[PDB]
DNA sequence: GCCTATCGATGTATATATCTGACACGTGCCTGGAGACTAGGGAGTAATCCCCTTGGCGGTTAAAACGCGGGGGACAGCGCGTACGTGCGTTTAAGCGGTGCTAGAGCTGTCTACGACCAATTGAGCGGCCTCGGCACCGGGATTCTGAT
DNA sequence: ATCAGAATCCCGGTGCCGAGGCCGCTCAATTGGTCGTAGACAGCTCTAGCACCGCTTAAACGCACGTACGCGCTGTCCCCCGCGTTTTAACCGCCAAGGGGATTACTCCCTAGTCTCCAGGCACGTGTCAGATATATACATCGATAGGC
C-alpha cells in the first residue's frame, strides 16, 4: 500500500484514481498523487490542531462545527484560503465595534 | 425596571453571536422557497436537507450583508442603519449595478 | 445497496495523532468530508491548466507544487512544499 | 371573526423581528424602520437567483426533486461555497 | 509559425452583419480572446455537468443545459433558440 | 458540400471546435452534436457584440471598430454587463458618468 | 487676472479624461516599479515588452474602479472630498484586505 | 548642484498629478491630500498579488521571460480576466 | 438685495486640407478537416424495488403582534478656518531614437524511460450492528453588571 | 461611589442517543508484465531584450491666495427602543399514502479508432484610404461687475 510506503494517512490509490477517472490530464505522474495526498494531509492536519484547540478552550472533548468556524476565522492564512467559504451551522465571530459601545 | 435604550440591545448582541443556530422560521421559509420554484418550473419537491442547506446560505448572506451595511452607516457618522445604506453596500460589491 | 465513498476514516486518523483524546462530531465530519474534495478540485482543477497551457499532457510532482504555491497564501505554501517533497523523497527511497 | 383568513404575501414570513434577529448577529445596534421592507426584497431577489440555478440542475437530470446538492452545486456556480451537507 | 486564431470568422460574421464595418487589429484581437473565453466558461461548465450525473459524455444536451446557467435572461433565450435551428438543420443534412 | 458549418448554416467552424473540445479533456466522449450547438451559440453572442459595436461606432462617425466603442457597447447594454461582470477591456475608457451631487446648480 | 470658481476646472478634467482611452500613468516609471516588486522573490527577470503594457492596464482598472467606489462613500458621508479613510472602507466591502 | 541624486523611492513614480489624473476617470471632483500616500501603498501591494503568480508560471516553464500570458493567466486566477493581449 | 446682463476670455466644436499608417486583398501552400470504414460499450429502456416526501390534524407553547411612552438620535442650520484648488514660472525626467551585444526563446531531432494497459489476487474499507458516555440539561445558589441615589 | 435588581454563571445531578468499536464482506487496490508514446535532452538560429547616451518638450514641481468646503456646534423633532399583554402560527407528533429515486439487466447505436486525402486557412506581400493631426473658424459657455429692480 502506497499511503505507507510514503509514510502518509490518506489513500494514494484513491487519489490516483481520481485524477484518472476525473479527467484531469490525459496522463497522470506517479509522483504527482503521493505529493497531492501529503498536501491534503497537512492541510486536514492544520485545521484540526487549530479545531481542537477550541475544544480545549470550551473544556468539550468532541469537535461540533461551532469549533471549526473559530479556528479558521481567527487564522490569518486559513482565512484567506477560505474567504468566500460559509460554514452551516457557524455564526460568526464576536465582535463589536468601538461606536456601538455605551459611554 | 425599565432599561436604558442601549443595553438591551447589547445583550442580545452579546447572545446571537455566541448562539449558532438558524434564526429565520422554518415553515415560513419553506413557504417561501417552494413559493419561487413556480416561476421556473411547475410540480417540484423538495428534499428535507435542501431547504436546510437552502437556508443556511441566506442567512450567512444577510449576516454578511448587515455586517457590512453595519460599518457603511457607522462611516456616515451615524448608529443606525438606513436602506439608503444597503443599497449603497449591495452597489460597491458588485452585486446590484 | 449504495455504496458510498468518503474520507470519514482518514480524517479521524489524522485527528488522533495531533489529538488523541479528543472525538468529532458527525456534522463537523461532513465538513472535512467536504472540505478535502473541495481543496482536492481546486488543487488538480488548477493543475489541469499548468500542463495546458505549456502544451503539455502530464500531471507530475512539479505542476502540484507550482499549483501549492499558487493557491494557498504566504506562509501555508512554505510548509505545503516542504512536508510535500519530504513524501516524496520518503517514497522515492522506499519499495 | 372569521370570514376569510388574510393569507399573507409569504414574504412576510421572514418576520418583522426575524429580521430584527438578523442585524444582531451582524453587529448592528440599532436598526432604521424602512429596512423591513427592503431587506424583503434583497433575499426575494437573491433567493430568484439560486433556485434558477437550482431547477437547471435537476430539469437536466431528469428529476422532480431538488436534493442538497443541487443547491450547493448551484451555490459554487456563484461562488459562494457551502460546506457541511455532504459532497 | 502557425498560430490558430479566430480572425477570418469574426470578419465574416461582421460582414454579415454590418456589411460596411471595418474592424481594427486591437478590437479584432479583443474577440479573439473573447471567443475563446466564452468556450472555457461553457464547456468548462459543461464537463462540470456530465462527470456530476455520472455521465461520460458530452451531447448537445449538456451545451443546453450550460448555456442557460451562465448567459442572462434576455440572451439565453435565443441563445437555446438559434442553438436548436443549428442543430436540426444538421441532423436533417 | 464538405464543409459542416455550411451543413449547420454556420460561420464559424465546427471540426475546429470539435478538435478544441476534445484535446481539452473535458469529457471522454465529446458527442457530434455539441460543435453543432457549440458554434451556434458562439456566433449569437458574436452576432450581438459586433452589432452593438457598429451602432455607437456610427454615432462618433468611424468606420473601423475600435476598443474604445467596444467598451461604449457591452457596458450600455445591461445584458452583457451581466456576462462580462469582471472583464477589464484594454483601451477601454470608462462610461461617461457624473453624479448629481458634484454639478453646480 | 482670471482665474475660475475653484471647483470648474475638475468639471471639465472631469469629461475630458472619461473620452480619452489613454494611460494615464506613464510607461517609463511603471516600467521601473514592476522590475523591484519581482525581485524580492526571483531575481535575473526580463520583461516582455507587452508584459509591461498588459500589467499596466490591469493596474489602471483596478484603481479606477476602485476610484469609482470610493467615490460613492465620499458621497455617502455628504462629502466630495475622498478622505482616506474611504478606501479602507471600500475595500472592506469588496472583501479585498 | 550634483554631488548626488535623490534616486527617490521608485513608488514616487507614480507621480502626484498622475494618480489626480485617475480620480477625474474615475468621477471624482474633489481630492484629498492624504491620499497620495495611501494610494501608492494600494497599488504596491496589488502588483504583489500578481507579480507573485506571474513568477511561479513562469518557474514553471524553466524560463527567465515573463511574457503576455504569465500576466493573462495570473490575472485569470484572480478572477480580473484581461482581454485584448492576445489568446 | 436680486435677477439679469453682457462682456471677452478661455474653451471646445466644426471646418477642410494633407498625409501616414494598418487595413484588407491576393497568393502559394501545407496542415488538418472530411469521407470512409469497422468494433465496442455507454447510454437508453424496461422493470422492480422500497424509501421518503407531501398531505393534513391535533395540541402546545413560545414567539409574533399590537400599543405606548419616552428619550436618544437624525436631522438641519450656523460659524469657524484650514486645506484644499488655481495659476504661474521653473525645473525635470518621460519620450523618442539610437547606438551596443547576446541571452534566451523557439526550433528540430533524437531516444529512452514512464505510465497506460491488462490480468491475477486479497484485504483495506465499506454497511450494518451494537453499546456506552459526552453533552444537553435544569435548578439552585452565586455572581456581575445595571440603573438610581 | 454608593444602593438594590434583574440577568448571566456556574455546579451538579441526570440520561439520553450519537459516536465508537466490531464484525463480515467485496469491490478495488496492488503486484506484474508488456509497450509505445511523451518528454527530456542536446544542438541550433536569431529575434527581441537590455544597457547606456543624445535631445526635445512636455508634464511635474513648487509657491501663494483664498475660498468652499470640512467641521463641530446647538437645538429641535420624532422615530425609534422597551415593556406589557393578548394572539397565532410554528414545532412537534402522527397518520397514509404513492410518486419517484435508484436499483437491475439488456440491447444497440453511436462514438472512437485508424486510414487516405485534399482544400480551407494560414503567412506574407501589397497597394491605399481612413483616421491622425491641424489650423482655422465660429460658437459657445463663464465669471463679473454692471445695471436697475
Amino acid at each position: 500500500t502506497r499511503s505507507s510506503r510514503a509514510g502518509l494517512q490518506f489513500p494514494v490509490g484513491r487519489v490516483h484514481r481520481l485524477l484518472r477517472k476525473g479527467n484531469y490530464a490525459e496522463r497522470v505522474g506517479a509522483g504527482a498523487p503521493v505529493y497531492l495526498a501529503a498536501v491534503l494531509e497537512y492541510l486536514t492536519a492544520e485545521i484540526l490542531e487549530l479545531a481542537g484547540n477550541a475544544a480545549r478552550d470550551n473544556k468539550k472533548t468532541r469537535i461540533i462545527p461551532r469549533h471549526l468556524q473559530l479556528a479558521v476565522r481567527n487564522d490569518e492564512e486559513l482565512n484567506k484560503l477560505l474567504g468566500r467559504v460559509t460554514i452551516a451551522q457557524g455564526g460568526v465571530l464576536p465582535n463589536i465595534q468601538s461606536v456601538l459601545l455605551p459611554k | 425596571h425599565r432599561y436604558r435604550p442601549g443595553t438591551v440591545a447589547l445583550r442580545e448582541i452579546r447572545r446571537y453571536q455566541k448562539s449558532t443556530e438558524l434564526l429565520i422560521r422554518k415553515l415560513p421559509f419553506q413557504r417561501l422557497v417552494r413559493e419561487i420554484a413556480q416561476d421556473f418550473k411547475t410540480d417540484l419537491r423538495f428534499q428535507s436537507s435542501a431547504v436546510m442547506a437552502l437556508q443556511e446560505a441566506s442567512e450567512a448572506y444577510l449576516v454578511a450583508l448587515f455586517e457590512d451595511t453595519n460599518l457603511c452607516a457607522i462611516h456616515a457618522k451615524r448608529v443606525t442603519i438606513m436602506p439608503k445604506d444597503i443599497q449603497l453596500a449591495r452597489r460597491i460589491r458588485g452585486e446590484r449595478a | 445497496k449504495t455504496r458510498k465513498e468518503s474520507y470519514a476514516i482518514y480524517v479521524y486518523k489524522v485527528l488522533k495523532q495531533v489529538h488523541p483524546d479528543t472525538g468529532i462530531s458527525s456534522k463537523a465530519m461532513s465538513i472535512m468530508n467536504s472540505f478535502v474534495n473541495d481543496v482536492f478540485e481546486r488543487i488538480a482543477g488548477e493543475a489541469s491548466r499548468l500542463a495546458h497551457y505549456n502544451k503539455r499532457s502530464t500531471i507530475t510532482s512539479r505542476e502540484i507544487q507550482t499549483a501549492v504555491r499558487l493557491l494557498l497564501p504566504g506562509e501555508l505554501a512554505k510548509h505545503a512544499v516542504s512536508e510535500g517533497t519530504k513524501a516524496v523523497t520518503k517514497y522515492t527511497s522506499a519499495k | 371573526k372569521r370570514h376569510r383568513k388574510v393569507l399573507r404575501d409569504n414574504i412576510q414570513g421572514i418576520t418583522k423581528p426575524a429580521i430584527r434577529r438578523l442585524a444582531r448577529r451582524g453587529g448592528v445596534k440599532r436598526i432604521s424602520g424602512l429596512i423591513y421592507e427592503e431587506t424583503r426584497g434583497v433575499l426575494k431577489v437573491f433567493l430568484e437567483n439560486v433556485i434558477r440555478d437550482a431547477v437547471t440542475y435537476t430539469e437536466h437530470a431528469k428529476r422532480k426533486t431538488v436534493t442538497a446538492m443541487d443547491v450547493v452545486y448551484a451555490l459554487k456556480r456563484q461562488g459562494r461555497t457551502l460546506y457541511g451537507f455532504g459532497g
